[PDB]
């Protein structure tokens, strides 16, 4: 049941918004992290509830 | 118990009452509107959105607009919104940009560099005055120059003199030029920026005037400041051949160093300490009066002054009652204060190989022999008998 339920909704999961990889430069106290994405500028941005 | 009690009684009522006063005042602010204070918080988030894109402020246009350079390359004629001030933005400052329509929404950032930390120290020296074995008067000419106008500016305005700037600590090797600089660096507790003179020649050409001017910028912010320039001799004697600008380049670094030292800047209080081994090698403009007010000289210790150097250094040591401290001074003549510190260490080291904590008269004579052979003395005195 795990196999057939999984392949079927996996298609909607492959409508991905994408991802990026950065790296933590330093934190700030508004709960925000300065990240530098690798061939791009830095972003001051908030954490989810997953970290 | 009651000493704690009077402080408890003042501190509790004043502070807790104030805490209560804030709680009521958020609410009261809410009333003419319907929720002002708790909505200013929801607005700030909303205005800024997420993400905030960092840029570098390229130039500021006076009309509440700015040209910010995102490092991704399109430049933008942005507006300047709330939670920022336009004299808190200077060209070069980092700005926090609203993603949907670019706007300067702030900069709460630390904006600290590792480039400044190189200039700075993290410190608690082992060096304190009275680790100076004699030459007491010289301490109370240096302390009159560096340390004293921070303690009292009162003396210098009462007299009506301008407080002396700049010291040059020169003499021979082993007379503790670095040892004074650090003994006073501990006491003052003013931001003690350290920079060694050799780092002021680089491997590039033209980077010289740029590096030198960055020292004094850091120094200027953190006023009052000391800038200690250790062995500014090295740049005139040794050319390293790493600089493509050559002999020409080193000369130009000198010239920016002259303006940054006094000049037209009207910067903060910056005492400058300059250790050097020869003052006949440094550029005369560099050392000239009214930018280096006081020039202290050290020359070799005396028969009695060597006794002082020895007490301060043999004190840490474990000792025997066979140790005749006095015969180590009479045997040793025309040797530095550096040699006496190396002589205690060398005795202890022979004593660490024999596997005992005692330091005997024999480990001292053994050590005294070996340090005297290694010094190869002067040919300065080979003229003379
Ligand atoms: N007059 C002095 N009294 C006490 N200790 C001294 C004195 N002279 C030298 N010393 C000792 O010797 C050490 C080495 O000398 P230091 O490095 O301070 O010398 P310097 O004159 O700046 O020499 P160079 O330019 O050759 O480095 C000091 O850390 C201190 O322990
Ligand atoms: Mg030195």
């Amino acid at each position: 049941n795990d196999k057939v339920r999984f392949i079927k909704d996996e298609l909607r999961l492959l409508q991905e918004p994408g991802s990026y990889v950065g790296e933590v430069i330093k934190i700030v106290s508004d709960k925000k992290v300065l990240v530098k994405v690798q061939p791009e500028g830095k972003y001051i941005v908030d954490v989810a509830k997953d970290i | 118990t009651r000493c704690k009690l009077k402080l408890l009684r003042m501190e509790r009522i004043k502070d807790h009452l104030l805490l209560e006063e804030e709680f009521v005042s958020n609410s009261e602010i809410l009333k003419p509107f319907e929720k002002k204070q708790e909505e200013e918080k929801k607005q700030l988030e909303e205005i800024r959105g997420n993400p905030l894109s960092i840029g570098t402020l390229e130039e500021i246009i006076d009309d509440d607009h700015a040209i910010v350079t995102s490092p991704t390359m399109p430049d933008y004629y942005v507006s300047i919104l709330s939670f920022v001030d336009k004299e808190l933005l200077e060209p070069g400052c980092s700005v926090l940009l609203h993603h949907k329509t670019m706007s300067i929404v702030g900069v709460l950032q630390d904006d600290a560099d590792p480039m400044v930390s190189v200039m700075k120290m993290d410190k608690s020296p082992t060096e304190s005055y009275s680790d100076i074995g004699g030459l007491e008067s010289q301490i109370q000419e240096i302390k009159e120059s560096v340390e004293l106008p921070l303690t009292h500016p009162e003396l210098y305005e009462e007299m009506g003199i301008k407080p002396p700037k700049g010291v040059i600590l020169y003499g021979a090797p082993g007379t503790g030029k670095t040892l004074l600089a650090k003994a006073v660096a501990n006491q003052t507790s003013a931001t003690f920026l350290r920079i060694v003179g050799s780092e002021l020649i680089q491997k590039y050409l033209g980077d010289g005037p740029r590096l030198c001017r960055q020292i004094f910028k850091v120094a200027g912010e953190n006023a009052p400041s000391i800038v200690f320039i250790d062995e500014i001799d090295a740049i005139g004697t040794k050319r390293y051949d790493s600089n493509s600008g050559g002999e020409r380049e080193i000369q130009r670094t000198m010239l920016e160093l002259l303006n940054q030292l006094d000049g037209f800047d009207d910067r903060g209080d910056v005492k400058v300490i300059m250790a050097t081994n020869k003052i006949e090698t440094l550029d005369p403009a560099l050392i000239r009066p009214g930018r280096i007010d006081r020039k202290i000289l050290f020359e070799n210790p005396d028969l009695s002054t060597k006794k002082k150097i020895l007490g301060i250094h043999t004190s840490k040591m474990n000792l025997s009652e066979d140790v005749n401290l006095e015969t180590l001074v009479t045997t040793k003549d025309d040797l530095s204060g550096a040699d006496i510190q190396a002589m205690c260490t060398e005795a202890g080291l022979l004593a660490l190989r024999e596997r005992r904590m005692q330091v005997t008269a024999e480990d001292f004579k053994q050590a005294k022999e070996r340090v005297m052979k290694n010094k190869v003395e002067e040919n300065l005195e080979g003229l003379y008998l």
